[PDB]
């Protein structure tokens, strides 16, 4: 009565802002600020690179990065808004590199999520009432899903500012429509009113300056003009000033985007090219085109001609069929195995389900649909323009959401704004507003029975929404300790350390094309791995990854393009060296994820089709109720009532691929790759080591089959560490007739690093009666884990030739403990190879 | 759900 007269809507904003601070900063605090500040995902690590580079060469930034996609290099589509914002934030707090810079960037997306309450309040306040604005502003602070997960501390990505400026633009533009409509007697400007479409242009500007494809807001606003004009017989609006605030907003935004509009030679919808500058400038001309159509319609241009007001929309149909008729004058789901994209409202096997809409919006999706449905009839009767315009944006965000998972954060504002409408209606007609009015002020004619149901409805819309966002915000989602400790080791113990650190910060020229291998200013080498870790390898290890999260460096096998997919899915070392030498690689970094759950994506990428990748996997382990381990090649050999381990055991083709020869065999059977680093075991098997020793078989095999079954009782599969043991156990049984490298069945490190080595080419004559020469050496890793390297060569012309990769005096922590035990028939020797012959590929003679 | 291949 003394404070809650104006500050009622502002206190709940502070309340909503404080719940946003708890979910985005306080919940994931102990997961982001751990061994190091853990920037989540893969994108915020590249922004860490660009911002660290922009601070280096401030006040100007790069637009081509030859430090990634090592042979050629990749262009940067990451917007200059967040790059500069994180750069100005990094220099004010005196944090220019390392964990200091990342600690500042962790707050960028969290702050953006908290500030997102303002444009949500602003947008729905100008189309609806201030009550619903309070609800929507409260609802956007707890809406879970991809909108939440990418507003979390330690996730400095452009997605939060993407929906921020997108909603800020619609609000400021519609605000510019309200402060302008009816005002046309030169009061339309007055050096004050101009600032409402101007600030709308700065929102659209900053929207495109943060996301390349942000120009898509222009057809959305142009759609408002389209439907406002063609529906002159059904909807009322000030089509004159609506066109002015449009041509002013588009021209201002194009004026803000023009500085950054020449950073990509040739048109592109994602990279910062002059194409987006034409859309914003063109939309202004179409907006001014709508203005003169309305100015002509004012004089009865379509009545003095014999047309009729029923026929004015056809003038727009014509003009909006010419400019779009003269503009051109002047499906493979295999390549999309990523988690960000996949058909929403559809199962990964292909089945309509709303579990996606629940997990990303809580109850706000179903309260939003009821809000969109009422807003449709509320517009169908009131015929209000901004309610129809908001519906157009609601349909637009639903179309984008209907096809692609990634755009779940664009629909959070749709659901929150429209759930607020649905909540503002049931609060008005169930006397909850009268209760809040009278329990504090003067009593009204109400019913406490209706008010009770009014709070019961609010709980059904708030509790499931918060209980999801509360649990979904208790983790970061970045690289684990096994990956960070493995990558920081590479930055220190691999050659050209200071040369990479210097070129990591240099400003690079903008080439006209990246078809050509880049001219590097020093002796460079490449580090190949799966493209998920390209931004990690570059931003942490400070090396050059061939495959990066930019969907580049993958290659394929159906076209023989050198890349990560053609390398790791190679079936022999000869084809492996081909892609290796073509890309000038030096180190490979395979982890336990590439070996198991991520190999299916690599097999599909190299094959460029799913059924072609079916040949890499086989059957399943079943356990009959009689308690027997079994392998059924098909699904009809499975005994009845037998529990199935939900893990796809690979076929015989996988066991002789590059990724298998690396991580599964610990580098054995290879001639040009020696292991130089192995991270600690996966976290689930590190806790299992306190009671079970990992060196003996049938003991680690016992505890591995127990974890698989006791987890297969539910619909989940064994852990990644357990997935390795089953792959090793099935190797000793299905690859038993071969056993090229008889491997101990035992868990290995989570991340391993190898080095491409010429190899000590050891040759000589043999006793002419044996046809093979075998070499063996017990090798010890940095985790004290022991394994046996093996290699067998044929005898040709009575001679032999082995290429031993490992060395005995290497500076790397992984080196053998026993000399090379060579053998041919019955003669054996004890030879030790040192690094001088290994790196240089020296020729060695030794008869047997 | 973060540009990582399906885990
Ligand atoms: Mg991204």
């Amino acid at each position: 009565e003394s404070w809650f007269k104006k500050y009622w809507h502002l206190s709940v904003l502070v309340i909503a802002a404080l719940i946003s601070v708890k979910l985005r900063i306080l919940n994931p605090w102990n997961s982001v600020f751990t061994w190091t500040v853990r920037l989540g995902g893969n994108d915020p690590w590249y922004y860490y690179r660009l911002i660290e580079n922009t601070i280096h060469n401030f006040p100007h930034r790069i637009w081509f990065d030859p430090f990634t996609y090592y042979p050629y290099g990749s262009y940067t589509h990451f917007g200059p808004f967040l790059v500069y914002l994180g750069s100005i934030a990094g220099i004010i707090f005196s944090a220019t590199s390392g964990e200091s810079l990342r600690a500042v960037l962790a707050f960028i997306p969290a702050i953006g999520g908290v500030l997102a309450i303002l444009p949500v309040y602003l947008l729905t306040r100008e189309v609806f009432d201030k009550r619903a604005a309070v609800i929507a502003a409260f609802l956007i602070a707890i809406v879970p899903g991809q909108f939440l997960q990418r507003s979390i501390l330690g996730f400095n990505d452009h997605h939060i500012w993407e929906a921020f400026w997108q909603v800020s633009a619609l609000g400021t533009f519609l605000l510019a429509y309200n402060r302008w409509k009816g005002h046309d007697l030169s009061h339309n400007l007055t050096a004050r009113q101009m600032a409402y479409p101007v600030i709308a242009g700065i929102t659209i500007g900053l929207y495109v300056l943060s996301w390349g494809a942000g120009f898509i807001i222009a057809p959305i606003i142009l759609a408002f003009m389209f439907f406002a004009f063609v529906l002159a017989g059904f909807v009322n609006a000030d089509r004159k000033n609506l066109s002015l605030v449009a041509v002013v907003t588009f021209a201002v935004s194009a004026l803000i985007y023009l500085p950054f509009a020449f950073n990509y030679p040739g048109f592109s919808t994602i990279f910062y090219s002059p194409f987006q500058l034409l859309v914003l400038l063109g939309s202004a001309v179409i907006a001014a085109a709508f203005y003169q159509i309305e100015k002509w319609n004012d004089v009865g241009f379509f009545e003095r001609v014999g047309l009729g007001r029923k026929g004015m929309p056809l003038a727009v149909i014509v003009l909006t069929a010419l400019i779009m008729g003269l503009f051109f004058v002047i499906p493979k789901g295999g390549a999309l195995t990523i988690a960000e994209v996949y058909p929403f409202f559809f199962t990964h096997n292909g089945e309509f389900t709303l579990t996606n809409a629940v997990l990303h919006f809580g109850a706000l999706f179903f309260f939003g649909m009821a809000g969109i449905l009422y807003s449709a009839y509320r517009f169908l009767k009131r015929r209000s323009f901004p309610e129809m315009a908001l519906l157009i944006w609601a349909i637009a965000m639903f179309i984008a959401l209907w096809g692609q998972n990634r755009f779940a954060y664009y629909f959070a504002a749709v659901s929150a704004v429209y759930s607020a409408l649905a909540l503002s209606v049931v609060f008005d007609k169930l006397h909850l507003y009268r209760a809040l009015e009278n329990a504090i002020g003067a009593r009204n004619k109400l019913s406490y029975f209706r008010v009770a149901f009014a709070l019961l409805i609010a709980l059904a819309a708030i509790y499931p929404t918060y209980i999801l966002a509360d649990a979904q915000s208790s983790y970061a989602g970045g690289p684990n300790k096994q990956w960070y400790d493995a990558l920081t080791w590479m930055r220190e113990n691999t050659p050209d350390g200071e040369k990479y650190d210097e070129y990591y910060l240099q400003l690079y020229p903008t080439p006209q094309s990246n078809k050509e291998p880049f001219s590097y200013p020093f002796e460079t080498y490449g580090v190949i791995s799966w493209w998920d870790y390209g931004h990690w390898i570059e931003a942490v290890a400070h090396r050059m990854p061939i495959a990066n999260p930019f969907q580049a460096g993958i290659g394929n096998k159906y076209n023989n393009v050198p890349g990560a997919s053609s390398f790791f899915t190679a079936e022999n070392e000869s084809y492996a060296e081909f892609v290796a030498e073509k890309l000038n690689v030096k180190y490979v970094v395979s982890d336990i994820e590439m070996e198991t759950c991520k190999y299916y994506a690599m097999a599909v990428w190299a094959e460029g089709d799913l059924p072609l990748a079916e040949k890499y996997y086989g059957g399943y382990f079943y356990y009959s109720p009689t308690g027997t381990f079994g392998y059924a090649n098909s699904q009809w050999d499975i005994p009845l009532n037998s529990i199935i381990i939900p893990l796809r055991i690979p076929s015989e083709l996988y066991y002789s691929t590059m990724e298998a020869k690396l991580h599964l065999f610990d580098g054995s059977g290879l001639s040009h790759y020696r292991m130089i680093y192995e991270s600690d075991y996966p976290a689930e098997w590190k806790s299992y080591s306190s009671q079970v020793n990992l060196n003996n078989e049938s003991q680690v095999l016992q505890t591995a089959l127990y974890e698989a079954v006791m987890r297969a009782r539910y619909g989940v599969s064994p852990t990644m560490g357990t997935q390795e043991v089953l792959y090793k156990y099935a190797y000793t049984q299905l690859y038993e007739k071969k056993m090229g490298i008889p491997v101990k069945i035992a868990p290995s490190g989570y991340v391993k690093i190898f080095e491409r080595v010429k190899g000590a080419v050891v040759t000589g004559k043999v006793s002419a009666n044996v046809t093979e020469v075998s070499v063996n050496a017990t090798i010890k890793t940095n985790q004290n884990r022991t394994f046996e390297y093996w290699q067998t060569v044929e005898v040709k012309n009575g001679t032999y030739t082995v290429v031993l990769p490992y060395s005995h005096n290497s500076d790397y922590p992984v080196k053998p403990i026993t000399p090379y035990h060579i053998k041919a028939g019955n003669v054996v020797k004890e030879i030790t190879i040192y690094e001088s012959q290994v790196q240089n590929g020296e020729i060695i003679q030794l008869d047997l | 759900r973060y540009n990582v291949t399906a885990c």
